[PDB]
């Protein structure tokens, strides 16, 4: 397995399968099985009329060429695709369970104050009402947070307990932050209230968004919010906890001024401590206020989700797809790297190919390290726009 | 194509007095709007038409450029397509018009003036004729 920096073209991505946009993608990958969702929109990826929500599961199967492939088993459509949002899926004992939220009032992140804090989980058999079940979550323990909600693609299991990524909405009228801790010392222009203002969408926002886990014990059913440690605190963001090589590693989207990559090994699950890497190479596209490689505190909420995956803890090597663009959703390139160094990469498209919300969930196939990614990829000219799937073997030797 | 960077500045001879700066991007282009470093103070917002034609930005409105750094080039890049780091569902589409202005008076004192400004007295307003 390549451990040397090298520009050799060792990484060899293989693409593995009208006026509509598929967006809001989910992919999860557990031990052999996968979860997935999207939303089908009529027209614009943002506004277009929502055609049909899907949520499906199935198996990740190699055939003869020892490339893995998608084999959807079970697929589920809610009855109105307008009102389900921010789903997330943790597999368990021959199920994927997937926690969506429900809404009467649109995407809660953006009309939070009017959001009934309503939830619902769907369990889908991977090897198919054993096949398909619904639950309207009735009891939810969240502590001080007015209301909680999933916030990321996938979680993990612990004996009889699931953990989803989720987010807490505390009104700052109650939010406790010391401004002296806002690190501006090498930041000529950056003020102290920055960090605190930047915990919300508007600096004035009713709530702030704190990241964490939603706890779900099958040995009981009640969901229970666990907030993330205040450490390298950034506004709530879609994030994912995932088991790797024996322990789980967390990732938070860098959705405001801290635009370096937020990932790391979880030291405790509840309360949630993450030994965030001091990584200096990966980042994301922002906009004007908090663009690529911004470290300085700013009043912003902007960015995209691009997780990576720990592929070797011993030398903390991760991998994943990154958008190589300062302020624009372009140029998805698969990146294999370390805290202070990208070993080898690979561009998945042209220089000017549009991409957006990337994901990666890795595994062994037939004794060798593979990474599926997702992506949301498209080209100017293209007719229907949808997420694409990429396998990627990880090279054994650092030769071509 | 990467079109000609547009400097948001009182001097810019492209902001014509009756119809502001009109530009015809095509889907797939990318455009920089840039407030240079010294200083004129501006918050610039993508608006709708009525807001353009009335020079008004309403509380909801979140800016695309916060030009309040005397000694720093503050720059914003639009690529015209459906995918943006923008988390408010603002994208770009053929045969549609999109209006970028500010109601700022330019001083640091009138920065957040939500009405009037250099949109309505200079014609500081980009009209992007997409497609």
């Amino acid at each position: 397995i390549c451990l040397q920096k090298t520009t050799s073209t060792i990484l060899k991505p293989r693409l593995i399968s009208e006026g509509v946009c598929i967006t809001d993608p989910l992919l999860a990958v557990d031990n052999g099985f996968f979860a997935y969702s999207h939303l089908e929109k009529i027209g614009s990826c943002t506004r277009g009329i929502a055609k049909q929500r899907i949520i499906g599961v199935g198996e990740v199967l190699d055939r003869g060429d020892k490339v893995p492939s998608m084999f959807m088993t079970n697929v589920w459509t809610p009855p109105n695709p307008s009102t389900i949002h921010h789903c997330s899926s943790t597999y368990h004992e021959d199920f994927y369970y997937t926690l969506c939220a429900v809404s009467h009032v649109g995407d809660p992140i953006l009309n939070s104050t009017s959001w009934t804090e309503s939830l619902s989980l769907i369990r889908l058999a991977v090897r198919p009402d054993y096949n398909q079940k619904y639950i309207a979550i009735t009891k939810v323990e969240r502590g001080k947070y007015d209301k909680v909600m999933p916030y990321g693609p996938s979680g993990i299991k612990q004996g009889d307990t699931l953990y989803f990524p989720a987010v807490g909405f505390l009104p700052r009228t109650e939010f406790q932050y010391n401004d002296s801790n806002c690190p501006i010392i090498h930041c000529k222009y950056s003020k102290a209230e920055n960090c605190r203002l930047s915990m919300g969408v508007n600096s004035k926002s009713h709530y702030i968004l704190r990241s964490g886990l939603l706890k779900y014990n099958l040995s009981l059913i009640i969901l229970q919010f666990i907030e993330i440690a205040d450490n390298r605190l950034t506004i709530g963001s879609p994030s994912k906890i995932y088991n790797s090589l024996g322990q789980p590693v967390f990732y938070q989207a860098s959705y405001s001024w801290d635009t370096m990559i937020k990932l790391g090994d979880v030291d405790t699950v509840d309360p949630l401590r993450v030994q965030w890497r001091n990584n200096s190479v990966i980042s994301r596209p922002g906009q004007s206020q908090c663009p690529r490689f911004n470290v300085c505190p700013e009043v912003c909420w902007e960015g995209t989700y691009n997780d990576a995956f720990l592929i070797d803890r011993l030398n903390w090597v991760s991998a994943g797809v990154y958008l190589n663009s300062n302020q624009t959703a372009e140029n998805p390139v698969f990146a294999v790297f370390k805290d202070n160094e990208i070993l080898y990469q690979v561009p998945l498209a042209e220089d000017d190919t549009n991409a957006q919300k990337t994901i990666t969930d890795c595994f062994l196939l037939e004794n060798v390290i593979w990474c599926i990614s997702l992506v949301e990829i498209y080209d100017t000219g293209d007719s229907v726009i949808r997420p694409k799937l990429f396998a990627v073997k990880i090279p054994a030797q650092c030769s071509e | 194509i990467v079109l000609e960077p547009i400097y948001w500045n009182s001097s810019n001879s492209k902001f014509l007095p009756g119809q502001g700066l009109v530009l015809y991007p095509q889907i797939g282009d990318k455009l920089d709007i840039i407030c240079p470093k010294v200083y004129e103070y501006y918050k610039v917002y993508m608006v709708d038409k009525d807001q353009a034609d009335r020079c008004t930005i309403k509380k909801e409105n979140t800016p695309l450029l916060n030009c309040a750094k005397p000694d720093q080039d503050i720059k914003f890049t639009i690529k015209f397509q459906e995918f943006s780091p923008n988390l408010w569902g603002l994208e770009f589409q053929k045969n549609k018009d999109y209006y970028i202005i500010s109601t700022s008076n330019g001083s640091l004192e009138g920065l957040d003036n939500q009405e009037g400004g250099v949109c309505q007295t200079r014609a500081m307003k980009i009209l992007m004729k997409v497609g």
